[PDB]
RNA sequence: UAGCUAGUAGGUGGGGUAACGGCUCACCUAGGCGACGAUCCCUAGCUGGUCUGAGAGGAUGACCAGCCACACUGGAACUG
RNA sequence: ACCCGCAGAAGAAGCACCGGCUAACUCCGUGCCAGCAGCCACGGUAAUACGGAGGGUGCAAGCGUUAAUCGGAAUUACUGGGCGUAAAGCGCACGCAGGCGGUUUGUUAAGUCAGAUGUGAAAUCCCCGGGCUCAACCUGGGAACUGCAUCUGAUACUGGC
């Protein structure tokens, strides 16, 4: 029910004069592939510990956001850190234009159909937090009516 | 304009039923389809996502028999017309002669259906075609010339696809040798296997 | 002087021509005034082959335009077809 | 085929001068496990 | 020197949303009132009203919906260094109809949709979410 | 009716000939900024009338000189 | 970033230099060997590399590394060169296409032949 | 590359151009151009376009289309 | 051109690559030597990186290569960057040219926008079909040709009075 998918792994190093402990930090993300988006980022001394760990994040500490039946609802952009990402709503079946890591991040949001760029400089954890700020940022259709107190119809033409 | 030698070798790097052959006989039971190609077969890697796209790919190159530089043309084509890219792309893909000519049931195998259409066999509305490329429209009637009705190998390719699945937007009639073009292949018909957006996000 | 002459504007062994008025010591294929038609030479049984604007034709005769042998012709045959 | 000889114009030993340039130069092993050792990226990289 | 009212208004209103304000009170023009008028009618505001005679204050009463501010993004586009004028299927869609765009049009200054509708162009005030 | 042109006198020191700019907004391509833009040239003036930083109106006709292709038609400040 | 800035004096782009000045944007040049050596390369490394100061087409003297093992190259050899830089080296940004001109082939190499311009065998 | 230029810029009259004209001569005036880059130098066919690019743009302008220029270099006029 | 008859796979496949990027990995000399390489440097006696053999991968009558140009470069950022510490605030003020300009009314229509006219040679690029046996190609219509100009208007703004 739920797609899960390793995104980067990481060598990091905790250095010690007994010597430097070679640790792996873990990113991972999950979703159900309807609406709701959960990324996880765990660190272990192993690796398939930690990618469990990340998945353990994913699991809870989830984001729920609508999609405009299977794309993209209005031009976001999603900010974090140095890594800003623009993301705009993409033609029916024209696939997940993205990134070799963003791709998959938006592959388990749900996201048929989507043209996104990352700018400057991109780490993968920044970005997938960027992506995951510009959902949030994303609203509905009917959010933004409720917002006005407004038809939904009448915002659209 | 297309491979020779070792073709099951193909989906065997695949490592799905991909209609490389007739299969008559069973996939498994002729090739090793579950390994790899060669001496690193039971070692089975941890893929890339972007290799993943590009291993999908040559599948539906293998699945057709075209060369890259063809496909991408095929793809540019697609991105011209409107609506759905993948879906389009799809449909002249199948919309290729000799593809139609196997999902009618002329050709058993795709390669086979392709050396058919060049051998001078295949008829499309009073006229044979050598290019396999031949791009077929809706209420189009290809004729088998009388020529080419003497051979067996037609008559097992038409008992071979009345044996498997039968399509619907195509009418393949086995005395009279006749085909009909009723619409333009969709999605709906096709198995879910295949991964066209893919293709198209790796063809940027 | 100014001609009513018809170009072959067209590919190797797949020839197509246009008739246009145009200047008569200039290129062939190069500029032209007014292009008021074209011709098949492969004229096909089933549907046309040539076409032409008559009446524009007449209006540059009117004002003095020379007619080329092939294009008159070719106007003639489109004459008897009406 | 000629070594450039990063000294020149030699005009006592040849050897010896020779010796004395990159060409016979102190050469050290990048030895893995102890000091001087570390790589963040291995030979085949991490899987 | 006092520049831009507008892009002053439209910095205040962004600055209310932010710090929570219920009542924004600026310095008013002609110009500023149509606008605020337009955007009541847009939904996104409560109520404004100008006072003052010789020194003229409107004030803008704002809503924050569900406990979030509705005016999410409000920036200019046509500014005092670069203005921005657009033809009539030139005009823009902002975040694909669901927000909208100020356009000082010939017909009375409104929304780009209403532009669109009406048939005329002009300048492309401010973008609003 | 003819076109028509307006601009401010630069000089008058020659004589039965004036210099007149026009101050176009040209509209950039790359940008998008509006710039004032100096558009000097040589025209004609009858009886030599005007002054020096003047506004007057001009219209295209026939060359005169070697630049001159201009003649006022009527002279719109005259308060210098 | 201000729009007036742009506008009395636009964006100053980075002018694209050549990493091959000698060859002068040419796929290829001809040159006579002036001096033909090898000569240790980079300090991560440790080795001996075929080199070739050559004496060009339009007179530009440029030293150029020689690909494959064992060459028939000589001192007054007209070769061909390929813009191939090498960071192993300090100056030497060309290659040399063997096979080419009054040199030849690599002896019995086999796979990776076309670089080096060995000659398809009976095998 | 910060000053440029005396037929130089404009007038009046003459000579001429197919025709307007410093296009040219006589004479007077002291101008005109320019940091919205005149001037000087380096490179260059320009353009319709072509490639690239999401688009904007960036590069480039073989072919095909048009204009110009040049015919050994330099000129020069006769003819039509 | 194209079409009819004949035999037979007969005469038409190979280069580039396989360390990671970058799809694909093992064994034999070799040993910081020879060599590799677009970059991070492989090579120091077990090389998935050299060189060969076997096994691949991807192209395909090619394929590399260097070159050239654009992209990715949001590495000149109009779109779409910045500037405390990374490169980047004139040492600081006054100040003309220019750039930017508060509010109310009238009002020009300059600017701009709208609309209409002329129009933007063609071919192509682009859309629908058409002819080739389909493609490349030729082209028929249509669209575009983002313009430039005239006139008729619009008065919300920008500037002018
Ligand atoms: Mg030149
Ligand atoms: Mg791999
Ligand atoms: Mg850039
Ligand atoms: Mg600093
Ligand atoms: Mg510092």
């Amino acid at each position: 029910e739920l797609q899960e998918k390793l995104i980067a792994v990481n060598r990091v190093s905790k250095t010690v004069k007994g010597g430097r402990i070679f640790s792996f930090t873990a990113l991972t993300v999950v979703g159900d592939g309807n609406g709701r988006v959960g990324f996880g980022y765990g660190k272990a001394r192993e690796v398939p510990a930690a990618i469990q760990k990340a998945m353990e994040k994913a699991r809870r500490n989830m984001i729920n956001v609508a999609l405009n039946n299977g794309t993209l609802q209005h031009p976001v952009k999603g900010v974090h850190t140095g890594s800003r990402v623009f993301m705009q709503p993409a033609s029916e079946g024209t696939g997940i234009i993205a990134g070799g890591a963003m791709r998959a991040v938006l592959e388990v949001a749900g996201v048929h159909n989507v043209l996104a760029k990352a700018y400057g400089s991109t780490n993968p954890i920044n970005v997938v937090r960027a992506t995951i700020d510009g959902l949030e940022n994303m609203n509905s259709p009917e959010m933004v009516a409720a917002k006005r107190g407004k038809s939904v119809e009448e915002i659209l033409g | 304009a297309r491979y020779l030698g070792p073709k099951l070798k193909l989906s065997r790097r695949e490592g799905t039923d991909l209609f490389l052959k007739s299969g008559v006989r069973a996939i498994d039971t002729k090739c090793k389809i579950e390994q790899a190609p060669g001496q690193h077969g039971a070692r089975k890697p941890r893929l890339s996502d972007y290799g993943v796209q590009l291993r999908e790919k040559q599948k539906v190159r293998r699945i057709y028999g075209v060369l890259e530089r063809q496909f991408r043309n095929y793809y540019k084509e697609a991105a011209r017309l409107k609506g759905n890219t993948g879906e389009n792309l799809l449909a002249l893909l199948e919309g290729r002669l000799d593809n139609v000519v196997y999902r009618m049931g002329f050709g058993a195998t795709r390669a086979e259906a392709r050396q058919l259409v060049s051998h001078k066999a295949i008829m499309v509305n009073g006229r044979v075609v050598n290019i396999a490329s031949y791009q077929v429209s809706p209420n189009d009637v290809v004729s088998i010339r009388e020529k080419a009705k003497k051979q067996s190998r037609v008559k097992a390719a038409l008992e071979l696809a009345e044996q498997r699945e039968k399509p619907t937007w195509l009418e393949v009639d086995a005395g009279k040798m006749e085909g009909t073009f009723k619409r333009k292949p969709e999605r709906s018909d096709l198995s879910a296997d295949i991964n066209e957006h893919l293709i198209v996000e790796l063809y940027s | 002087m100014v001609t009513i002459r018809l170009a072959r504007h067209g590919a190797k062994k797949r020839p197509f021509y246009q008739v246009v008025v145009a200047d008569s010591r200039n290129a062939r294929n190069g500029r032209f005034i007014e292009r008021v038609g074209f011709f098949n030479p492969i004229a096909s049984e089933k549907e046309e082959g040539t076409r032409l604007d008559l009446d524009r034709i007449a209006h540059w005769v009117g004002q003095g335009a020379t007619i080329s042998d092939r294009v008159a012709a070719l106007i003639k045959e489109v004459n008897k077809a009406a | 085929s000629r070594y450039q000889h990063t000294k020149g114009q030699i005009k006592d030993n040849a050897i010896e001068a020779l010796l004395h340039d990159p060409l016979f130069r102190q050469r050290v092993e990048k030895n893995k496990k102890g000091k001087g050792s570390y790589m963040r990226k291995g030979k085949h990289g991490n899987r | 020197s006092m520049q831009d009212p507008i892009a002053d208004m439209l910095t205040r209103i962004r600055n209310g949303q932010a710090a929570n304000k219920a009542a924004v009170t600026m310095p008013s023009s002609k110009l500023k009132v149509a606008i605020a008028n337009v955007l009541k009618e847009e939904g996104f505001i409560e109520d404004f009203k100008v006072e003052g005679d010789t020194k003229p204050e409107l004030e803008l009463t704002l809503k924050y919906f569900q406990g979030k501010a509705v005016v999410e993004s409000i920036q200019r586009v046509s500014r005092p260094g670069l203005r921005i004028y657009k033809r009539k299927d030139e005009l823009p869609k902002v975040m694909a109809g669901l927000g909208i765009a100020v356009v000082s049009t010939s017909k009375g200054v409104m929304t780009d949709r209403a532009a669109r509708q009406a048939g005329l162009g002009g300048e492309i005030i401010c973008y609003v979410a | 009716k003819i076109r028509t042109l307006q601009g401010r006198v630069v000089s008058d020191k020659m004589e039965k000939s004036i210099v007149v700019a026009i101050e176009r907004f040209v509209k950039h391509p790359i940008y998008g900024k509006f710039i004032k833009r100096t558009t000097k040239l040589h025209v004609h003036d009858e009886n030599n009338e005007c002054g020096i930083g003047d506004v007057v109106e001009i219209r295209e006709c026939r060359p005169l000189s070697k630049t001159k292709s201009w003649t006022l038609v009527r002279v719109v400040e005259k308060a210098v | 970033a201000t729009v007036n800035q742009l506008v009395r004096k636009p964006r100053a782009r980075k002018v694209a230099k050549s990493n091959v000045p000698a060859l002068e944007a040419c796929p290829q040049k001809r040159g006579v060997c002036t001096r033909v050596y090898t000569t240790t390369p980079k300090k991560p490394n440790s080795a001996l590399r075929k080199v070739c100061r050559v004496r060009l087409t339009n007179g530009f003297e440029v030293t150029s590394y020689i690909g494959g093992e064992g060459h028939n190259l000589q001192e007054h050899s007209v070769i061909l060169i390929r813009g191939g830089r090498v960071k192993d080296l300090p100056g030497v940004r060309y290659h040399t296409v063997r096979g080419a001109l009054d040199c030849s082939g690599v002896k019995d190499r086999k796979q990776a032949r076309s670089k080096y311009g060995v000659k398809r065998p009976k095998a």
